[PDB]
């Protein structure tokens, strides 16, 4: 097997980064680096443990010691930020390893939370899915809680995604909770707190039957 | 130009067949180891399996062994995939991968330098049911900080896209299409919001366009404000 | 002109004529008589197994061997008198083959117009010498009442049986007695009688897989020798030492240190001028002029010794015949005063025709006999050929490869995949070989299949000494060879010389002692307990089981070595499926994939951007041989980058040499005026040796660095075999469990997939002998050519500081004449090096 561990791996633009590739004494090949965003086909970028093609600029390059190998770059630019992986055999196929993806430049930014309440064509099927929309934050990572009143209900029906990158290089996610007719109307108060320690930042927003 | 193109999965059920392809286009074929690889929904590459210019050599990796097979006709510049016994495990993004250097001899051991563009193979129990689309108002909770806040709420649909649009596409500004959700009876759902000026709800009229292609169940579905 | 062959059975009384009763030389006064034949001029056949300084027990096979290839044993070949009338009858045919072939003719023909010198190097000065058993012979003459006869009889050869060991032939000179020390004639310039053990049934083998020509249709196959080709190689020997030119010296001990080398007996260099080929500057240009130097010294002492003879012993013989028929052996000539000279441009054509004209690899080229590229080559267990008087196996105009039978083409008639009815295997009763153990599980292997690795001391060191240049210094010639062509060209033109009558007086004077049979016979096998896996288990470990049982493959050396059913492999992606049970589905499928599966793990191609010369590189060398570097488990092509084709080597030599000593002029007087020619022979001796150590490195690669890399071809030639062979048996078992309905049709198709598997492994082997090849080259040309180059030049700018010194001293002669200015700018070619040619000096100018 091939560890890329730690899976990430962050530094500011225009520096000096490495990813290693450990493996073991059952492989001494060749060992193939590969440059890869979802939205694309992987890139070649180091073949032969030190080989690169024509077309891979002067700051991909690399070397490797004994069992283990290393990916070097040089001068970080925003476009860098993908997933690199390396690639070995052993005396049966090929060998791919878990994988590392970079991170570069990032600034903070506050969620956007908007709770809806169940609208009033669902509860005539029957049906009442609560929504809660994030949008524009940064880091990617969050912590999403509902709350009946005062009571959690996180995992109780709720489904939630993993952070999705837009094209504005800020986060979305979705949370949604499922329900029937005497939860919306048996109590006072639903709540969906989402936690973003960019700047140690909760935010809760609420909703409740016909307050009117 | 060198390009190499594939085709040939869509959303299958446990235990079925389906067959892949991979033709090439742009150098002689008949020279070149072709791999065939993967990636799940959330884990890493995962080689699964070469084979060789001559509708040649070739193994496999241990998960699929016995359960695909792969061959080649060096007369229609084709190289396919069998699956056989699907499972939930083998979903994700196949490619076909030809190595380089080549040209140079064809038994080049360990290369590769070009991949296509990859096709989605899906695996899944539920099965193909179109959306049921609901309003979602702007309210008190949550309009008028300068602006509100609106959207649809597709509800309960398979296999993903879903294209949505409003009042037929002249508004696309302001515009949040999120991701979607995978829930637990394998049905998916995401929801669109638009955010528009406050002021005006009740004089102009909000329309979202639904398209649910893979099941042919366009909706057209207003949305206004209430008075509770 | 035409020369007779006679014929006579066994049972055909004695004539005293063609058929007589024998005193061999080392039978000299003890009146034991033997029956014997006369084949034709100067040579006799008897029908006896050469038991002289032996014990009935040397003929017994012994348990193991001393040194050497395999060796056959049998104490009652050529027993009764059925056994002497067969070997009478096969000797006769054998002569008429070489007969009916015009370089075979030119063979016979200086055999026996080769007369050797009556005396030798301790006789007398004045007189003929016919009284020693190295020159006579007796046999004992009856009248018709009984009453026998003592005479002598001269002859150049006399061919026995065999001796302890059948498929072993020897020639050799009478040794003679003078103050406790072995003397040889044979070896001084004059010759003497050369006797033979021949045995024409049990031949050698050989075959195919070195070579660099390759038909797929042929591929490689195994062949036995003619008996014939192995009769001429044997009158050769008689040819040298009948003039007098047998080699004893500069021979090449092997090394015996390590466990992958080869024990044999040392190679003489009376036994590679014989062979011929590129095995020939073996031997070193220097040596070859030391060989030279010396039979100039003996003809020039013969020359003189020949001149001072007045008279005989036998009061018959006319002395004036005799003295014409060796100024035309030695080719001598006459001064004005009468006495013999040897002219040395005659003398050159004489010497280069007798060691360097007649070859085995020349002689199978006019015959249409094949043979053996290198005098390396793989030797395998010999064979028997029962039936040689059978016409429809051999005739004395083809032999084997008869035309009429289909059998002349690619010489079928010699293989032995094809021509099975020409040849027998010999029972392992008397079969010995030695075997060497590795223990780790004890395995055995022969004293064929290991590699040949001579020493260090063997190899001359003159071209490394102080040669001091004169006035009168003469040239090295550096041509040493002859056209087999030219040979039979003048052969042709000769003028029937006639031998006198060979009868002379009895014998009273030798001494009856034959130099003791030196055995091979040993006790035990040597065992070797070691810690790592060599390459021989990496070999061992793809063997297939003897029996029709389920096997798979395996990646693991040490699973394979273990357990019965599984063997090692090292085709990744071929042990995937040939373990996968194909169920429900296709054989076509099935058997294709398995087939084309071997086909592009096989002939894997690749180049090295370091290394120019090798166009060739297999990968899967490494993991079959074991040929891996620290922290390079499979990363064969990663080691080859760091290390070069020295990792090809199973032995690293050391390939630097010490120093070349400047040239030193002596030649101080100027005396006469135009001294200069001392100036040419200082540049002509600087030429020379810039070939001598060039000559002398191409010398320790053929035996040293271009064996190792020929055994890495005949390893690889086994493990495609056994991967093969693994193979084909593979898929017989599922085809016995396959139970279909299309199983009858398909048959044919199974079977033409099988040897669809040897035309891949054919294909394979060309790009591993190309490899291991140019490896070969790209060894020399660069490294220690580079490492001959290197201090070589070092020399040069130490000789012209010593000659522009001579010139500086010696200045005021040539001044003023054009001569020394002339003589400055004259020094540009020794700015420019004399470079190396591998093969052939080509001159497109």
């Amino acid at each position: 097997v091939l560890t890329q561990g730690p899976v990430t791996l962050s530094v500011s633009p225009g520096g000096r980064g490495t990813l290693s590739c450990r493996a073991s004494r059952s492989i001494s090949t060749t060992l193939a680096w590969y440059q890869q965003k979802p939205g694309q086909a992987p890139r070649l970028l180091i073949y032969g443990a030190s080989t690169r093609a024509t077309g891979i600029p002067a700051r991909f390059t690399g070397s490797g010691s004994g069992t283990e190998f290393t990916l070097t770059i040089s001068s970080l630019q925003s476009e860098d930020f993908a997933v690199y992986y390396c690639q070995q055999y052993n005396d049966w196929p090929v060998t791919f390893g878990q994988g590392t993806q970079v991170e570069v430049k990032r600034t903070v930014a506050a969620p956007s939370v908007f709770i809806f309440p169940p609208s009033d064509e669902q509860l005539k099927s029957g049906t009442a899915s609560v929504v809660c929309l994030l949008n524009n934050f940064y880091p990617r990572e969050a912590k999403v809680q509902w709350k009946v009143d005062n009571a959690l209900q996180s995992g109780n029906s709720q489904e939630s995604v993993t952070e999705q990158d837009s094209k504005d290089s800020t986060y979305s996610l979705s949370s949604t909770l499922t329900l029937s007719k005497a939860d919306y109307e048996k109590h006072k108060v639903y709540a969906c707190e989402v936690t973003h320690q960019g700047l140690s930042s909760p935010v809760t927003k609420s909703f409740n039957r016909g307050e009117c | 130009q060198v390009q190499l193109m594939q085709s040939g999965a869509e959303v299958q059920k446990p235990g079925a067949s389906v067959k892949v392809s991979c033709q090439a286009s742009g150098f002689t074929l008949n020279n070149y180891y072709i791999h065939w690889l993967r990636q799940a929904p959330g884990q890493g590459f995962e080689w699964m399996g070469i084979f060789n210019p001559s509708s040649g050599t070739r193994t496999y990796a241990q998960k699929f062994q016995g359960r695909i097979s792969m061959t080649a006709d060096a007369s229609t510049t084709t190289l396919y995939m069998e699956l056989s016994g699907l499972t939930s495990e083998d979903a994700g993004v196949y490619f076909c991968a030809r190595i380089g250097g080549s040209t140079y001899g064809r038994l080049m051991t360990y290369y590769f330098d070009h991949w296509g563009q990859g096709t989605v193979v899906a695996v899944s129990s539920a099965s193909t049911k179109g959306p049921s689309v609901f309003p979602l108002a702007p309210s008190s909770k949550s309009t008028s900080g300068g602006t509100a806040a609106l959207g649809c709420l597709v509800k309960d649909y398979f296999p993903e896209p879903v294209t949505v649009s409003w009042n037929s596409g002249a508004l696309t500004s302001g515009v949040h299409t999120f991701p979607a959700v995978l829930q637990s009876s394998g049905l998916y759902s995401l929801s669109s919001v638009v955010t528009v000026p406050s002021s005006s709800l009740g004089t102009q009229t909000y329309i979202c366009n639904v398209n649910h292609k893979p099941s042919n169940t366009k909706v057209d579905k207003r949305v206004e404000p209430k008075s509770c | 002109m035409p020369i007779t062959i006679n014929n006579f059975r066994y049972s055909d009384p004695v004539n005293n004529d063609t058929i007589i009763m024998m005193e061999p030389p080392y039978c000299k006064g003890l009146d034991i008589y033997y029956k014997a034949f006369k084949i034709t001029d100067r040579i006799w056949i008897v029908p006896e197994r050469y038991e002289f300084g032996t014990k009935p027990e040397d003929f017994n096979p012994p348990s193991s061997l001393i040194e050497g290839a395999s060796e056959y044993y049998d104490p009652n070949y050529l027993r009764t008198d059925s056994d002497k009338d067969r070997f009478l009858q096969t000797m006769v045919k054998l002569f008429n083959r070489i007969k009916n072939n015009v370089a075979g003719e030119a063979l016979l023909d200086k055999i026996i117009n080769a007369i050797p010198y009556l005396g030798n190097s301790y006789s007398l000065l004045d007189k003929f010498d016919t009284n020693s058993n190295s020159v006579s012979f007796n046999l004992l003459e009856q009248d018709p009442s009984g009453a026998t006869t003592k005479s002598a009889m001269l002859t150049n050869l006399i061919i026995f049986g065999p001796g302890p060991v059948l498929n072993k032939n020897e020639v050799r000179g009478i040794v003679l007695r003078v103050d406790n020390k072995n003397y040889f004639p044979c070896r001084d310039g004059f010759g003497s009688i050369m006797q033979m053990a021949f045995c024409p049934e049990y031949v050698p083998t050989f075959d195919n897989v070195i070579e660099n020509i390759t038909s797929l249709t042929i591929g490689k196959s195994k062949y036995f020798q003619d008996p014939a080709l192995l009769l001429m190689h044997e009158l050769i020997h008689v040819l040298h030492g009948l003039y007098g030119m047998q080699v004893s010296s500069h021979e090449i001990i092997p090394s015996k240190q390590e466990i992958y080398m080869q024990h044999t007996y040392p190679i003489s260099a009376e036994e590679l001028f014989t062979f011929g080929g590129q095995d020939a500057n073996l031997i070193s240009i220097d040596i070859k002029n030391d060989l030279y130097e010396k039979t100039l010294n003996d003809y020039k002492a013969i020359a003189n010794k020949l001149s001072q003879v007045t008279s005989c012993n036998d009061p018959n013989i006319d002395i004036d015949s005799y003295k014409q028929i060796y100024q035309q052996k030695y080719q001598f000539d006459k001064d004005s005063n009468g006495q013999y000279i040897v002219n040395e441009d005659k003398f050159q054509i004489l010497y280069n025709s007798i060691m360097y004209g007649f070859t085995e690899i020349e002689l199978g080229k006019k015959f249409n006999i094949k043979t053996r590229l290198s005098y390396f080559s793989m030797n395998h267990d010999p064979v028997k050929i029962p039936n040689l008087l059978d016409d429809t196996i051999y005739n004395d105009t083809e032999g084997f490869n008869i035309e009429s039978k289909d059998l002349k083409s690619e010489y079928k008639g010699q293989n032995m995949r094809v021509n099975t009815n020409a040849f027998r295997n010999v029972d392992g009763s008397g079969l010995v070989s030695k075997l060497i153990g590795l223990c780790k599980l004890c395995i055995k292997i022969k004293n064929e299949d290991l590699t040949f690795i001579a020493e260090k001391n063997s190899f001359s060191e003159e071209p490394f000494q102080d040669e001091i240049v004169s006035y009168n210094t003469k040239n090295k010639p550096l041509n040493f060879n002859y056209s087999l062509d030219k040979i039979i060209v003048d052969y042709n033109l000769q003028s029937k010389i006639t031998l006198p009558n060979d009868r002379t007086t009895p014998v009273t004077k030798g001494i009856p002692y034959a130099p003791e049979y030196k055995s091979n016979a040993a006790s035990t096998i040597e065992i070797h307990n070691i810690d790592d896996n060599t390459i021989y288990q990496y070999l061992y470990a793809q063997k297939s089981p003897t029996t029709l049982q389920r096997i798979t493959m395996t990646n693991s050396v040490d699973d394979a070595l273990i357990n019965s059913t599984k063997i090692y492999s090292y085709f990744p992606s071929v042990i995937s499926k040939v373990n996968q049970g194909a169920q429900g589905i296709l054989f076509l499928q099935w058997v294709r994939d398995i087939i084309d599966d071997f086909t592009n793990e096989s002939s894997q191609k690749t180049t090295i951007d370091k290394i120019s010369d090798v166009s060739t590189i297999v990968p899967y060398i490494g993991p079959a041989l074991n040929i891996v570097k620290q922290g390079y488990e499979g990363n064969f092509i990663g080691a080859l980058e760091t290390t070069g084709v020295v990792l090809l080597l199973e032995y690293i030599p050391e390939i630097t040499l010490p120093v070349i000593a400047a040239l030193s002029i002596a030649e101080s007087s100027t005396q006469k005026e135009k001294i200069i020619k001392t100036i040419d022979n200082f540049l002509e001796k600087r030429y020379e040796k810039w070939i001598e150590v060039y000559k002398l490195v191409k010398a320790k690669w053929l035996g040293t660095v271009n064996t190792q890399f020929q055994k890495r071809s005949y390893q690889m030639y086994r493990s495609l075999e056994y991967q093969v062979d693994a193979i084909k048996k593979i898929i017989d078992y599922e085809y016995k469990i396959y139970s279909g309905p299309d199983k009858e049709q398909i048959a044919d198709e199974i079977n033409n997939l099988k040897n669809k598997l040897e035309e891949k492994a054919n294909k394979a082997m060309i790009n591993i002998n190309i490899f291991m090849r140019e490896s070969s080259r790209s060894f020399l040309v660069n490294q220690m050519i580079n490492e001959a180059k290197k201090q070589l030049l070092e020399f040069d700018t130490q000789s012209k500081n010593i000659l522009m010194q001579y010139i500086k001293a010696n200045s005021k002669f040539i001044g003023i004449t054009e001569l020394k200015k002339l003589e400055s700018k004259i020094n540009k070619v020794f700015s420019t090096p004399i470079p190396f040619s591998y093969s052939k000096n080509l001159d497109c100018w």
